[PDB]
């Protein structure tokens, strides 16, 4: 029977299909209750999920008239063997995604307090992760303003850096024509003023080693939570799907409408 | 790079009054300067030139006048001040420091350069360092489009450039729907064309009862024909001489259109207001244009086999990744994982590398993909990971990626990618959880302190590139009942996401040929190529080549991330071209920008057609900056978006200024909003405020927060900031209440007052796509005869989390108005006391259906009393829409489509005029037959919504990451189910959520 039929999900969705078909290998399976009210088969090909109808009229079955076949069994069974190569140009329906495979908690009360863990921890790992997300984009954000702002640096050192090649250019001439002249005062305040250059000069040579400092601390850290970030994810998918499969099976076993 | 804080120096928000600023001498000296904080360049030059003296060497400066000063900027750019009228605290300075030097090169050039880096916030010089040959023809080959706009707006120079400047805010259809006919007196309007007459300002009114078809002249002759048989050439002649305008703002007049089909006239029909327009001189606005020149620039100025002959399969090697970040005690390996993808469809099943442990990734593997060379379609990509297998727990492994990029296998000169390749790979957008991203950007992280992989592509001992269009053509002529004719006029009604069997498939292009009769069907066909075979592709090609066009709502889904194929694509373009309204586009703007993301290449027709509107008309060219601008900080898009408007603002003319003004505007917004946030976040309201005002008052602050235009509406003028009116509100992220005087001369009949919120801190993105989306639901049921009147107020993303809301005036929320059940039918009663009781009932009523069906369909975020608002008129008003679809899925696995908007007792009692069994009225029943119409309505425009949705998938919104986050609409609409069914549907949704009451 298409009841006691693994491959058959019944009521599944498209959305849920592709899930369930999702980095799967050509080949893999499974019927399902049309997206209407008539039978759907999905079958993985060329890394694509398609979706191929099953006929009915008058008790017979078939992809395209003539329908040959009495039953969707014995319909997906002659393609679990014979192979679709035959019926328009390729694989055949090797591998069937089992409603059985996957885990019934006894009772009612049983599942609806697991469902509560799980969904308790849930919420506890996704606040956790927003939490990391937060400063993950954060530190992101402030390590690209430090990284403009050591671009900004090396321009300003590049600029006082000229000013004393140009005070060198300059100065050398007039050292001379003051000596001569025998202007002393006036060669010690071209010296001051030399010295006032190079003495800023060393103070943003300085502000820029401490926010380079700042900055490779920064990429330290913001390695970590990239690190912790990774771990986090797969979990709670896992987690999430658990919690989801919990919510499903108390609806099936409940009073449905 | 953009500008890392909002501050007046690097580091410090705001300068203190007098700041020492270094000035770096000529002579090679040194003088420290005490300027204040708001002293113009031309002050600050003059008193340094004045101390210069004091200093050695003052003998080798020249006359002050024959130097301009640079300095860094925050963006890192070494910038010279050639506006010297410009203060010192607007300079953007990284550090308290000035060079002086004489100016060189090109003042012109160099001047727009500024303007241009400015509106962008981004140094155009960057673009220049550029080494990408694909940027660099980009940036030449775009001006033809940049000459084509600006050449267009010279012919008939007096008005072609008010055409750009003011274009004429038209519907789509002249036609009149008979809903807003009947509101006409014998179908004719009462307009009252005002005028204000030299010599003295006063007034006067010329009450008309004029036809609604009548054009602005035929409105302007009526107009002569009242105020004065004998004389009517006289008005045959001076009709010419005057031009109307609307009363309190900018809008204009001035094309041939019926007056009913002007925006302002339609509107003002419905809403049974008195048309109230200004007639002016056509000579008074012909002088305010100004002459824009568009000037070619500085980088302008400067300097084979086939792949059908390539028989083999394709392949590419994995050499090495520099590194990855993860644990080692957490993850056991890490192997690339690849694909070959046309648009999101895998050409051919994924190829991962083998496991390689994290500390050691390298493969130097050749990946076989089972996929003919030949047979790989233009828009083929290399979609790639980096993902962490780690099977610890059960059977069962956990794949996670952790980081991706994508490769077009042609470059964007039809050249097969060949070689070694180094590739940056960029972090996994929050909430991917696929190991693959193919709607993901193409291209190399440009930071490069991000994994970069080592690819090598395979060499064929030649260039090998893509066929020309006369050999795919040939390839295509080598390669060659009324039961079928209803099925495929089916296939064609369906919805854009709706499945097709392969027998479906199949069906569609066996039947290829006979499709161009419907052509509706082009997206279905489509999607029944198989583009893994050059056979099929050459064959459609031809077929696309002489496709009749279909309605530009159709033709935008050819747009989307699923149909990547140049030849599809330029189609689409050809078909909004001949038939998309500037209305439409208006309409339609996020998702065209949103698009052009999709494309594969820079230079396309897309880009192209767009831009060429925004040049053409300055409405299209205001949002289409805004929408680009608001993205910049997204690394992802900043270069194709950085590009696009540098060529927009070399050719936008004299509008590049009052974006300028707006911009300046918005950066002071940005920097007062960032001290409140940190450093005055533990303050006091009354504290805050005398803050707020303090640097409000202040000479600068008022310079640059004064006169300039709405950017929510360029039509709206923003003169004289009422401080006195200007409010931080107690509530999310405290936004900023500001209120700004209208100058218009006649502001009196529309709004003397414009009030828009400064919101910073919040993503609005998903707020502003919920009432575009309103806006066009609204418009869906007006043409269809339904009154059903909401208000979407303006809302723009100006940035990263950084946007305005227009203020809606007259409105309270329900909890406000709860200051009993009957309190909320007490306070509309009160505030519409008499004959106007019966209109705001009916306001309520119509704005309630809106609300109802518009908030069900898109699942917007849960309702409440502060969430709804009503406005003394009787319209409801929703404020809030942080989330829509499913958003509550993945925190809550409930598979259930909610009623977002659930009318409570106080709801049904003013629907029902304060009646007792209130689902029983007649009032009530009018109330559900209007919402049951709303639906189908939308319904029935389904795929417009569909691909709306489905052209946003790539912008980075939270809720809308995949296909099947739009598959929420497609079941609140109930799509595949029937009209009965999904009526029904609605039905029992209305009904549960209400507890009875929806009688059928
Ligand atoms: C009468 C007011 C009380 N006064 C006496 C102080 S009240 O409280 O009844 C009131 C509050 C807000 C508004 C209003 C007007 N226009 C708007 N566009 C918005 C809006 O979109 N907000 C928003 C908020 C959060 C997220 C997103 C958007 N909110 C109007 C009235």
């Amino acid at each position: 029977s298409l009841q006691d039929a693994e491959w058959y999900w019944g009521d599944i969705s498209r959305e849920e299909v592709n899930e369930k078909l999702r980095d799967t290998a050509d080949g893999t399976f499974l019927v399902r209750d049309a997206s209407t009210k008539d039978y759907t088969l999905t079958l993985r090909k060329g890394g694509n999920n398609k979706l191929i109808k099953i006929f009915h009229r008058d008790g017979k079955y078939g992809f395209s008239d003539p329908l040959t076949f009495s039953s969707v069994v014995e319909l997906i069974n002659h393609y679990r063997n014979e192979s679709l190569a035959q019926y328009n140009p390729d694989v055949k329906l090797l591998y069937p995604v089992s409603k059985y495979q996957q885990d019934k908690e006894d009772n009612i009360e049983a599942v609806g307090k697991k469902l509560h863990e799980y969904n308790t921890q849930f919420q506890e790992k996704s606040r956790e992760y927003d939490r990391l997300y937060e400063e993950y984009t954060r530190t992101s954000q402030e390590i690209q303003m430090k990284r403009t702002a050591i671009e900004a640096f090396n321009e300003t050192i590049k600029i006082f850096e000229e000013q004393c090649q140009t005070q060198e250019r300059y100065s050398k001439e007039y050292i001379e024509k003051f000596k001569r002249e025998g202007n002393e005062k006036e060669i010690q305040r071209i010296m001051h003023n030399y010295d006032k250059l190079k003495s800023r000069i060393s103070e943003i040579i300085d502000s820029r080693r401490r926010l380079e400092e700042d900055l490779k601390k920064q990429a330290a850290e913001y390695r970590e939570i990239d690190k912790r970030m990774n771990s986090i994810k797969p979990d709670l998918i896992q987690l999430r799907k658990t919690r989801d499969q919990y919510l499903m099976w108390l609806t099936q076993k409940g009073v449905r409408q | 790079p953009p500008r890392p804080s909002s501050g007046e120096l690097w580091g410090i928000h705001l300068m203190p009054p007098r700041i020492l600023v270094e000035c770096l001498l000529p002579n090679g000296m040194i003088v420290t300067l005490e300027c204040l904080r708001e002293a113009t360049l031309i002050t600050i030059k003059h008193e340094l030139f004045k101390e210069a003296r004091k200093y050695p060497l003052h003998q080798l400066l020249q006359d002050e006048s024959s130097y301009i000063f640079v300095s860094v900027t925050q963006e890192a750019e070494r910038e010279e001040f050639f506006d010297e009228t410009r203060r010192l605290c607007d300079l953007r300075l990284f550090q308290p420091f000035l060079k002086v030097i004489e100016p060189v090169g090109n003042r012109e050039e160099k001047i727009l350069n500024r303007e241009i880096g400015f509106a962008i916030g981004m140094p155009v010089c960057e673009f220049d360092m550029v080494k990408d040959p694909e940027v660099q023809d980009f940036r030449r080959n775009i001006l033809n489009v940049c000459k084509e706009a600006v050449d267009l707006r010279d012919l008939n120079s007096p008005h072609s450039r008010a055409m750009y400047v003011y274009p004429p805010n038209v519907e789509s259809s002249p036609e009149l729907p008979k809903h807003i006919y009947n509101k006409l007196d014998k179908g004719q309007i009462i307009v009252v064309i005002w005028v204000i007459v030299s010599p003295n300002n006063d007034k006067q009114k010329y009450t008309l009862k004029i036809n609604h078809d009548c054009v602005p002249e035929q409105v302007i002759a009526e107009a002569i024909r009242k105020k004065t048989e004998q004389l009517k050439l006289c008005v045959l002649e001076y009709q010419g001489k005057y031009i109307l305008k609307v009363c309190g703002c900018d809008e204009y007049f001035l094309e041939k259109y019926p007056l009913s089909q002007y925006k302002y006239i339609r509107s003002c029909i419905m809403l049974g207001r008195m048309p109230n327009l200004m007639l002016m001189a056509k000579e008074s606005l012909y002088s305010q244009l100004p002459m824009d020149c568009f000037t070619m620039p500085s980088y302008s100025r400067r300097i084979t086999k086939s792949l059908w002959v390539i028989n083999s399969a394709l392949r590419i090697k994995i050499l090495c990744a520099t590194y990855v970040n993860v644990n080692i005690r957490d993850i056991d390996k890490i192997y690339v994982r690849t694909g070959i993808y046309h648009g999101g469809e895998p050409l051919c099943d994924n190829v991962n590398t083998q496991r390689v442990p994290c500390s050691n990734p390298r493969w130097n593997e050749w990946l076989n993909y089972d996929i003919y060379i030949p047979d790989l379609p233009r828009a083929a990509r290399l979609c790639l990971s980096i993902c962490s297998v780690k099977g610890r727990k059960g059977a069962k492994e956990e794949h996670c990626p952790l980081a991706w990029g994508n490769i077009n296998l042609f470059d964007y000169t039809d050249t097969l990618v060949s070689g070694k390749m180094a590739l940056n790979l960029w972090p996994v957008p929050h909430g991917l959880e696929d190991l693959l991203n193919p709607i993901g950007v193409t291209g190399s992280n440009p930071n490069k302190e991000t994994p970069c992989l080592e690819l090598e592509f395979d060499w064929f001992s030649s260039v090998v590139k893509f066929p020309d269009m006369s050999v795919i053509e040939e390839h295509a002529n080598w390669s060659v009942r009324e039961n079928d004719k209803e099925q495929l006029k089916a296939i064609s009604t369906r919805d854009p996401l709706s499945e097709i069997t392969e027998q479906e498939k199949d069906f569609l292009w066996s039947h290829r040929h006979y499709c161009v009769t419907i052509p509706e069907i082009l997206p279905k066909l489509l999607l029944s190529v198989k583009w893994n075979s050059r056979d099929e592709v050459a064959q459609m090609y031809c077929l696309v080549k002489d496709w009749p066009p279909i309605k530009p709502e159709q033709a935008m889904e050819l747009l989307d991330c699923n149909y990547p194929d140049p030849m599809v694509r330029g189609f689409a373009v050809r078909c909004l071209e001949k038939y998309l309204t500037d209305d439409k586009l208006s309409q339609y703007l996020i998702q065209l920008v949103q698009v052009l993301k999709y494309e594969q290449y820079l230079d396309n027709l897309l880009v192209r057609f767009l831009l060429k509107k925004a040049l053409t008309n300055q409405r299209i060219g205001h949002f289409f900056f805004w929408h680009l601008k608001s993205e910049m900080h997204n690394k992802t898009v900043s270069q194709r978006f950085g590009l696009l408007l540098e060529s927009y603002c070399r050719a936008c003319g004299m509008y590049l200024k009052h974006l300028n003004r707006q911009v300046e505007a918005m950066e002071k917004l940005i920097n007062l909003t960032d001290i409140l946030k940190q450093e005055k976040k533990d303050e006091t309201q009354k504290v805050q405020m005398k803050f707020l005002v303090e640097q409000m008052r202040r000479p600068d602050f008022m310079d640059a927060l004064q006169g300039f235009l709405s950017p929510l509406n360029p039509a709206h003028q923003l003169g004289n900031l009422r401080l006195e009116e200007c409010e931080i509100m107690s509530s999310a992220k405290r936004p900023l209440k500001l209120n700004w005087e209208n100058p218009d001369i006649m502001s009196e009949l529309l709004f003397q007052n414009n009030i828009i919120m400064f919101k910073n801190g919040d993503d609005l993105r998903q707020d502003m796509l919920t009432l575009q989306i309103i806006r066009i639901m609204e418009n869906i049921w007006q043409n269809q005869g339904l009154d059903l009147r909401m208000l979407p107020y303006g809302c723009l993303s100006i940035g990263d989390c950084v946007g305005l809301i227009e203020w809606v005036r007259n409105s309270h929320t329900i909890m406000q108005i709860q200051c009993n059940s009957h309190t909320l039918h007490q306070w509309l009663k009160d505030k519409n006391k008499g004959e106007i009781y019966d209109a705001a009932i009916d306001l309520f009523t119509r704005s309630c259906a809106g609300y109802c069906v518009a908030t069900f369909i898109l699942g917007i975020g849960d309702r409440h009393n502060s969430n709804i608002m009503v406005k003394d008129d009787g319209q409801l008003v929703h404020i809030d829409f942080g989330h829509f679809l499913d958003h509550k899925k993945k925190k809550f696995g409930y598979k259930r489509e909610r009623v977002p908007f659930v009318l409570t007792q106080d709801f049904l009692i003013v629907i029902s005029k304060g009646a007792q069994e209130c689902t029983k009225t007649r009032e009530f029943e009018r109330f559900q037959e209007m919402c049951y119409k709303a639906y189908l309505a939308i319904r029935q425009h389904a795929n417009l919504f569909i691909n709306l949705f489905s052209m946003m998938l790539g912008s980075g919104m939270p809720e809308l990451q995949s296909f099947d986050d739009i598959a929420y609409i497609r079941k609140t609409l109930a799509l595949d189910k029937t009209e009965q069914e999904a009526l029904e549907y609605f039905m029992k949704q209305m009904n549960d959520a209400h507890h009875g009451g929806w009688t059928t």
